């Protein structure tokens, strides 16, 4: 209910068919008393551009908060990274109008809370040590009712207007530009004696924001603490000496186009596959689609492909990739079956996906496997060369905003979505890692 | 220096690489989807080459959970049918792409997509084959088997001096093939919207606003009923208060105007269950006993402890 | 050698004579999703006489087939092209090419 349109759950739908429920759920009640019964009873960082670092100057920007939720809004040295959250730092100093507090190194209740269409602002003052926060017209004041909100900051490596929203809500931030209208700049600023950011220039100035579509990276040495080695047989070992155990996600640096082997030995439950570099799923699970041929009409037509990555799972788990065109599984001298032999002409990262129970969780490396992979290629001894890594698949860096999209009109009859004037990129593209940059 | 630009240039690995990319952008008509379902399109211009490049016009489905569609900030060079939630089809010589895949399964025609092209797509439910027909002609059959996972939608992209007619509710051409139309959506209160396609941006003079991310379906899944126990000392109050809501639904159709007749009706106003809670037999009586048994087990169970306090009636 | 898919027909019937010069856009890139060469590019409509033997073989295999207004794509067999030579410094040794050649005039 064929067709019909009771295709609805009950909550979704009008007040025509809640109606008579209501009121005989309401007389069922009424039978109950008169019987005598009664019922009682994450993350868009959008930060402006680090070229536009002022360090000796008398700054400020007024930022709209429209919806309430998490908004952490204020400046910030260059060096606050979107993953980790804000003001628990020695990097971002910024106001939280919700809930009245203001942000460094954890908690510190400041100022008030704010009408859902108000526009805050903060002042800086770099040359005397004081940050000054706003909002409506009125000085934001201490719990101790002063004026100056944070002092003594130091002017390092210059400020940066950094906004953090929520969950479902909406910001909007002022940058220079726009002399008349400027909401409260020309209530205290002007008279103070203060300047925007863009009264000279003549651009906007491009932001970035954090993605929710995670990218692999290398291992730094600040962090938490992982260390994997480099140990030469040829092994690339490990360690995750630490309590934070969500999983760590890991990609050796270099793919494979379409003989040799690579043996992954398991210390402790534990993943290993051949990632094709569309691989951005950072979560707990195991998810990635299959084309068929036609013979004009189809049928015969079938067997193509399916990939996205791929799949494995007593004393050491020594699982080994077996390449070529196609892949095989074999693992600890046998073979574990069901292999997923389809690459036309695929890139593959060879990877590795585990949880932390322990340190030391793993190592690396019938010939064996990098004279496939480099430059020279007969090379049949295997060693490692010191552009391979050992990547970590993180959750989120700035990106850039792309200050032009394309002028578009969408419409009513037909619903003309109208696209005419082109625009193009300056795109990149490093080839070794494959992913593109502009 | 002939061995520098022997040895160094055209392996295109050592040292970087670049060139510039039109900027593709992708269109959804805010119909976020779980019958099956189905859609049409039609060209208006293409005009191929405003561009040193070959101009794009993906038209397909997607899926919904992750999938950030972000122009240039997504895969290689901004596109559709490039990542795994995404399955978009149409060339000038019309192959799809799935997960930046180049397959080049023929049609017909080997058309274009020229200016005067029709295209028929059609996504089936829980059967997971998705198959494309141009200007009624089935092309060829490619998609099957996906992760039935997160909603789904048309994205339609595009990246030229490009535009074209949404057929979704000014419907023009459609065959029937499964059958639902994407008007099957529209229906309880929502509206018919395109959008850019999740925008982290909104365009504007002074500034564009911001976007914290979202908080993210017609299979019914209610409270569950028969599997709570019923003490019998509650049991004799639940039967005489069946008995007061049979009394009360002979009260109703008193109040609404209908008569007690052997005809079953409601076109003549006779109707054959007005009489007693007990004087009805228990294949008409019992969705009312059975009613008020499974209303005290919710009552008993959604932690309104309703003591026995007066008397029953 | 050739193996042409039609990404635009033309007419059909009139494809090109031999004394004849072919005016092309052909925009043409490497097996590898790499583009090396692009007559889109400088906006010079590429010319050249058959008959004459100028261009490599499978270029001019394909510019035989085409019509007055057909776009094509000629992916050449690597010894129809540079060979095992390859071009000194654009094409590899022993790679493929996959044209990509909207002929528009005869002359």
């Amino acid at each position: 209910q064929r067709r019909n349109p009771r295709l609805v759950p009950y909550a979704l739908l009008d007040d025509r068919t809640k109606k008579s429920n209501k009121d005989s759920l309401r007389e069922a009640v009424r039978t109950l008393l008169g019987y005598g019964y009664n019922l009682e009873a994450r993350f868009r960082i959008f930060r402006a551009e680090k070229t536009y670092a002022v360090k000796a100057g008398r700054w400020y920007f007024e930022f709209e908060a429209v919806t309430a939720g998490d908004m952490r809004v204020g400046w910030s040295r260059p060096g606050c990274q979107p993953d980790q959250e804000l003001g628990s730092d020695e990097r971002a100093f910024a106001f939280d109008g919700f809930k009245a507090q203001r942000w460094h190194q954890g908690n510190e209740h400041y100022g008030r809370s704010w009408q859902a269409g108000d526009v805050v602002g903060c002042m800086v003052d770099m040359t005397e040590h004081t940050m000054m926060f706003t909002l409506n017209g009125e000085i934001l004041l201490d719990d101790s009712g002063s004026e100056l909100a944070f002092k003594d900051f130091d002017v390092g490596d210059g400020f940066i207007p950094v906004c953090s929203l929520g969950v479902a809500q909406v910001g909007r931030m002022n940058f220079g530009k726009d002399v008349s209208t400027l909401k409260y700049f020309t209530i205290c600023g002007l008279q103070e004696g203060y300047e925007p950011f863009a009264v000279n220039t003549n651009r906007d100035i491009t932001m970035w924001l954090s993605k929710r579509l995670p990218q692999f990276l290398q291992v730094p040495s600040s962090h938490e603490h992982i260390e994997v080695t480099r140990i030469d047989v040829t092994q690339k070992s490990f360690g995750s000496q630490n309590s934070s155990t969500d999983i760590m996600f890991y990609r050796l640096s270099m793919p494979i186009e379409c003989t040799y082997y690579y043996s992954v030995r398991i210390f402790p439950n534990v993943w290993v596959g051949w990632i094709t570099s569309d691989f951005h799923q950072y979560d707990t699970a195991f998810d990635l689609v299959t084309v068929t041929l036609g013979d004009e009409k189809g049928k015969v037509h079938e067997s193509i492909k399916r990939s996205n990555y791929m799949v494995c799972a007593n004393n050491n788990g020594l699982e080994i990739g077996c390449v070529v065109g196609l892949l095989t599984f074999t693992a600890n001298g046998k073979d574990l079956s069901t292999y997923y032999q389809v690459e036309p002409s695929t890139k593959l990262f060879p990877a590795v996906f585990a949880q932390a129970t322990s340190p030391n969780v793993f190592q690396f490396e019938a010939g064996l496997f990098k004279s496939e992979h480099k430059n020279p290629v007969p090379q049949c001894p295997p060693r490692l060369h010191v552009q391979f890594l050992s990547h970590v698949l993180w959750s989120r860096m700035p990106n850039q905003f792309l200050k032009v999209d394309v002028s578009r009109i969408s419409e009513r009859q037909g619903w003309l979505v109208q696209c005419l004037e082109p625009l193009q990129f300056m795109s990149l593209h490093i080839p070794e890692e494959n992913r593109s940059v502009d | 220096q002939h061995l520098i630009c022997d040895n160094l240039l055209p392996g295109r690995d050592l040292l970087l690489q670049t060139r510039l990319v039109n900027h593709v952008s992708s269109m959804r008509p805010n119909i976020f989807l779980g019958k099956k379902w189905y859609y049409e399109l039609m060209v208006d211009h293409t005009e191929p080459f405003v561009t040193a490049e070959a101009t794009h016009l993906r038209v397909g489905w997607a899926s919904t959970e992750g999938y950030s569609p972000y122009p240039g900030g997504g895969e290689e060079w901004g596109g559709n049918g490039v990542g795994d939630d995404l399955f978009s089809y149409g060339f000038d010589g019309l192959h799809l792409w799935s997960g930046c895949i180049a397959r080049t399964v023929s049609s017909p025609n080997q058309h274009l997509l020229r200016t005067d092209d029709v295209i028929s797509c059609c996504l089936d439910l829980s059967a997971p084959s998705i198959s494309f027909r141009i200007n009624g002609q089935p092309v060829q059959g490619m998609f099957e088997n996906f992760n039935i996972d997160g909603l789904f939608f048309p994205v339609v992209s595009f990246s030229a001096g490009i535009k074209v007619r949404f057929l979704l509710g000014e419907f023009k051409f459609l065959p029937p093939p499964g059958y639902a139309p994407c008007y099957e959506a529209v229906l309880p209160k929502e509206k018919l919207k395109v959008e850019h396609s999740r925008e982290y941006k909104q365009e504007r003079t002074y500034t564009r606003d911001l976007l914290g991310p979202t908080v993210s379906a017609f299979t019914p899944i209610p409270v569950d009923t028969s599997q709570i126990v019923l003490p019998p000392h509650l049991e004799r109050i639940r039967e005489k208060l069946a008995e007061n809501i049979h009394e009360l639904w002979v009260m109703n159709k008193i109040e609404l105007g209908w008569q007690y007749g052997p005809v079953r009706d409601d076109n003549k106003r006779q109707h054959p269950c007005l009489v007693e809670f007990s004087k009805l037999p228990e294949q008409e009586r019992n969705y009312n006993l059975q009613m008020s048994l499974e209303t005290l087990k919710t009552l008993l169970a959604l932690g309104c402890h309703v003591g026995i306090s007066d008397e029953h009636a | 050698g050739v193996e042409i898919e039609t990404i635009s027909p033309g007419d059909g019937r009139t494809f090109p004579k031999k004394g004849q010069t072919c005016v092309v856009h052909y925009t043409g890139m490497l097996q590898n999703g790499k583009k090396f060469d692009s007559s889109r590019d400088r906006n010079k409509p590429f010319k050249f006489r058959i008959g004459k033997q100028e261009v490599i073989k499978g270029f001019e295999e394909g510019a035989a087939q085409m019509s007055l207004g057909q776009r094509a794509k000629l992916t050449c067999t690597p010894d129809v092209a540079y060979g095992a030579t390859g071009h000194p410094g654009v094409i590899p040794p022993n790679a493929t090419l996959i044209f990509d050649v909207e002929l528009l005039n005869l002359e």
